[PDB]
DNA sequence: AGTAGCACGCTGTGTATATAATAGTGTGTTGTACAGCACAACTGCGC
DNA sequence: GCGCAGTTGTGCTATACAACACACTATTATATACACAGCGTGCTACT
């Protein structure tokens, strides 16, 4: 993200999310977690659409 | 250097009403112009009559745009660009 | 004839058939149908 | 019957062959489709059988 | 910029459609037989090619009459630079 | 040869069919014995002419209803003997003006004359023969608002003009000398009643009426100013 | 006081009716001449 | 001439010009009106 200096491999930078949902997330955390969620919705739509066509 | 990323958002341009209507209105106005030229050839080669109302046909442009925004098909070469608004709730 | 209302000036018209559709005293072509006179019943439930 | 340039014949034939062709199959590859006056492509018998929601 | 016409809009439309006003500008508005025939023949030696228009201009007779007699003396060439002219 | 199917109740037989049809159940039933009658109820020259006609009405911005009335009209005339000519320009303008009439819309002979050059008198003859054919196959007022548009006049002005036209026609006196002069003069009166300037030459130009004509109409119209007053 | 310009009024020609005359002239029609996977098959090249 | 390795390809994805033939419109009268456009005369204003 723009908020990190270049070549920063610390897990905060590369997307480790420290805070639990109860405590809430800092923004650059939240964004990441949205990326993961999107991957989860995408593949799920693909798997479902493909698996049915196998079932057939 | 790495393979260029295709999804880098700074490399994607969005097109609102303006650029759209620009494209479509361009090809309409070309068609219009060309039609006026054909009318000139017909009347000069046939030596009949020239009158501005006959030379310019308004429904070309008018009904053209009206049609396009009704169907939302820009051409298909594009489709679904126009959509009836959602009044479900002011948020929506 | 049947009673109508203008769109804007809300004047009572009651124009007849074959009068086409337009308001008299203004050009609005939107005519409301002038709600029924007889009684209507509801249950507050 | 009469007045045969034989270039006209060979074309008029190719016309017939075309009509009958798109009658049976509209979607043959490389050929021009038959467009109903509305601009929609004609739905050929093959189109009626072919896809999901076809007769079968 | 572009200028928005502010008028009552009725006048502009009246000019647009049929206005009952036309024109106002223009753009692409687009001797007896004895001496007659003898004179025309002297023209034929004088001109190997000529026209019913040139002949009608001379004889002041309809081109149809000129075309009849010419069929007797002259013949028509329809091809070449002299096309549509009698020799 | 026969082939016409009628539905009859063999148990009733009393009348011809008197039945109701049930669309939802998609069945049709005799209303008397309540028997089901049926089940499983299922749910070259011309084209060229209409093409150029289409263009003309389009440029004229006439609503499709008018366009289609004229189309219909023209089809009836078509190739018939009595027409015997007119080169396809006269017929297109005639049929148009017809469809205008039949559509209750009004267009002046001059207006159509601005879309097409028909030479006039030739046009009148063609129009009359076409009219005769339509009968065989068996009203200025509308003009008044249209003109206001051209001048962009207020509503009250228009309705005033309408009252004026009806009143003028009844009072007779010159019978109108074509409606166009009366419609324009009626306006000119009504506007001069009100403060709104068009002056004169501007309306004579704009509406294509000879200035002398408007003033001439104005004097006689002025004479009858007494009875033309709506309120 | 004279000259020029503008406005108004009056006269002439379109529009429409019939009806005969008869041309040549114009227009239209016809004839002749000239100018996104993933796997499936061909084809092409090399031995 | 035969084999092998590229390329393609193919399903699915909850008319113009000239000549000949046929039709026509110009003109003249008559009442009618009604209309529109131009030309001439008179009046007013300016130099
Ligand atoms: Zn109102
Ligand atoms: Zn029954």
């Amino acid at each position: 993200l723009p908020h990190f200096s270049k070549d920063d491999y610390s897990p905060e930078s590369k997307g480790f999310v420290e805070n639990s949902y109860l405590r809430g997330l800092t923004p650059q955390e939240f964004f990441f977690h949205a990326m993961g969620g999107r991957e989860g919705l995408i593949d799920t739509a693909v798997k479902t659409a493909e698996t049915g066509y196998i079932q057939r | 250097k790495d393979q260029d990323d295709r999804d880098h958002f700074g490399k994607k341009r969005l097109d609102l009403a303006g650029p759209l209507l620009a494209q479509l209105f361009k090809t309409l106005f070309k068609k219009l112009t060309k039609d006026i030229f054909r009318y000139m050839q017909r009347t000069v080669e046939e030596a009949h009559d020239f009158n501005m109302k006959l030379a310019i046909n308004a429904k070309t442009i008018t009904s053209g745009l009206k049609y396009a925004l009704a169907t939302g098909n820009w051409g298909s070469s594009r489709a679904g660009v126009s959509q009836v608004l959602n009044r479900y709730t002011y948020s929506s | 004839t049947l009673k109508y209302i203008c769109a804007e000036c809300s004047s009572k018209l009651s124009l007849s058939r074959t009068d086409a559709v337009r308001c008299k005293d203004c050009g609005h072509r939107i005519l409301l149908k002038a709600r029924t006179k007889r009684l209507v019943q509801f249950e507050a439930r | 019957h009469n007045g045969a340039p034989h270039h006209a014949i060979e074309e008029a034939e190719s016309l017939l062959q075309f009509h009958v062709a798109t009658y049976m199959d509209n979607d043959i590859a490389g050929q021009p489709q038959a467009l109903q006056k509305s601009g929609r492509p004609v739905k050929s018998i093959r189109a009626r059988l072919k896809g999901k929601e076809g007769r079968i | 910029r572009i200028t928005t016409l502010d008028e009552t809009v009725g006048v502009t439309m009246s000019h647009t459609g049929m206005s009952m006003r036309s024109d106002n500008s223009n753009f692409l508005k687009v001797m007896p037989k004895k001496e007659i025939l003898d004179y025309l023949f002297k023209l034929f030696d004088e001109y190997d090619y000529w026209s019913l228009k040139g002949l009608k201009e001379r004889t002041r007779q309809p081109e149809a009459h000129l075309k009849e007699c010419l069929d007797k003396v002259a013949t028509l060439v329809k091809k070449g630079p002299y096309a549509f002219k009698y020799t | 040869p026969n082939l016409n199917i009628v539905l009859t109740c063999p148990e009733c037989k009393v009348y011809p069919p008197k039945i109701v049809e049930r669309f939802s159940e998609g069945d049709v039933v005799c209303a008397l014995c309540g028997l089901v009658l049926s089940d499983k109820l299922v749910d070259n020259e011309v084209q060229a002419a209409f093409a150029k006609i289409t263009m003309l009405c389009d440029a004229a911005e006439l609503p499709k209803i008018v366009k289609d009335c004229a189309k219909e009209a023209y089809k009836l005339c078509h190739d018939e003997k009595t027409l015997k000519g007119k080169s396809m320009e006269s017929i297109m303008a005639a049929s148009i003006l017809i469809g205008c009439r039949r559509a209750e819309v009004a267009r002046t002979f001059k207006e159509i004359q601005s879309l097409i050059h028909v030479k006039t008198k030739e046009f009148g003859k063609t129009l009359n023969i076409m009219k005769n054919i339509l009968r065989g196959k068996s009203q200025n007022l509308t003009y008044i608002p249209r003109f206001c548009s051209h001048l962009g006049l207020p509503m009250q002005v228009t309705t005033s003009a309408e009252y004026t036209a009806k009143k003028c026609k009844e009072i007779k006196e010159i019978a109108g000398k074509s409606p166009i002069t009366i419609a324009v003069v009626s306006i000119y009166l009504n506007i001069l009643l009100f403060q709104i300037p068009i002056t004169a030459a501007k309306v004579g130009q704009t509406l294509q009426v000879t200035e002398g004509t408007i003033k001439s109409g104005y004097k006689i119209l002025y004479e009858h100013r007494d009875k033309l007053v709506d309120p």
